């Protein structure tokens, strides 16, 4: 029997703390993304990039289109890493970890969290871009010449399955915190402090999913199983990043100034 | 290397 006791109440307070920080860190939420995608918002209707002519017009509303699109992907990922890091600072205990362990956690976690949260902005048709100002079709991205054509497609394949779980921002805030505090990342100095925070976040996540999803009794287990899909996504992603570095040309301004 | 730079800056 689940009881609303001091321990559970504290787990609900930890869930709310993360939700609030999530809202502050992440400009476009799943609630707002889904409103846009289903046409249930009063906000400005996104511009749809579905062919080469709608890309050209969209770049208003590199000589090579595929490269320009990859360039925008790259700059967006720098921005996303900054937002995830701000979020990570809000997770109780995280900034109190050794700074090298904080860095290691984010360096191995950010890609998993990027594709988790990009699914909130995705459907079978495409993905919201420019904080919901544009919509780029999955088939238009698939049409880009090798090796760019197959770059986003595995993230769509993940996302239509992931979205079927019908997680909401309250669920995702805790899920992402669980990803960040993974004690199994290579090169971690002090593992037990990370495991202890992860254990508290796993308790909070399990309780979140029991209260919020009465019709999937094992959603908690299903979500933990999604971490293998994410690891594979990131393994395959990193392989494609290399092939693009070996075989193409293109830095974000922040990166240029850091040197 | 590039990823780590951005993370370290953002934590400060
Ligand atoms: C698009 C292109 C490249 C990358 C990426 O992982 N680049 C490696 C890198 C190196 C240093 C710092 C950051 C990243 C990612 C993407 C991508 O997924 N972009 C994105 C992210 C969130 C939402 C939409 C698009």
């Amino acid at each position: 029997h689940m009881q609303l006791n001091p321990e559970s109440a504290d787990l609900r307070a930890l869930a709310k703390h993360l939700y609030d920080s999530y809202i502050k860190s992440f400009p476009l939420t799943k609630a707002k993304a889904r409103a846009i995608l289903t046409g249930k918002t009063t906000d400005k209707s996104p511009f749809v990039i579905y062919d080469m002519n709608s890309l050209m017009m969209g770049e208003d509303k590199s000589k090579e289109v595929a490269i320009r699109i990859f360039q925008g992907c790259q700059f967006r990922s720098v921005e996303a890493v900054q937002e995830i890091t701000e979020y990570a600072k809000s997770i109780p205990g995280f900034v109190n970890l050794d700074l090298n362990d904080q860095v290691t956690l984010l360096k191995y976690g950010v890609h998993e969290i990027i594709y988790t949260m990009l699914a909130s902005l995705m459907n079978k048709d495409g993905v919201l871009i420019s904080e919901g100002q544009g919509f780029m079709t999955r088939e238009f991205l698939k049409s880009l010449r090798k090796p760019f054509g197959d770059f986003m497609e595995p993230k769509f394949e993940f996302a239509v399955k992931f979205n079927a779980l019908e997680l909401d921002d309250s669920d995702l805030a805790i899920f992402i915190a669980v990803i960040i505090l993974s004690g199994d990342r290579p090169g971690l100095l002090n593992v037990k402090p990370i495991e202890d925070i992860q254990d508290n976040l796993l308790q909070a996540l399990e309780l979140q999913l029991k209260l919020n999803h009465p019709e999937s009794s094992q959603l908690f287990a299903k979500l933990l199983q999604k971490m293998t899909d994410l690891r594979q996504i990131v393994t395959e992603h990193v392989q494609l990043l290399q092939v693009i570095k070996k075989t193409e040309t293109d830095l974000h301004p922040l990166l240029q100034e850091i040197y | 290397m590039g990823l780590e730079a951005i993370i370290r800056k953002a934590l400060m």
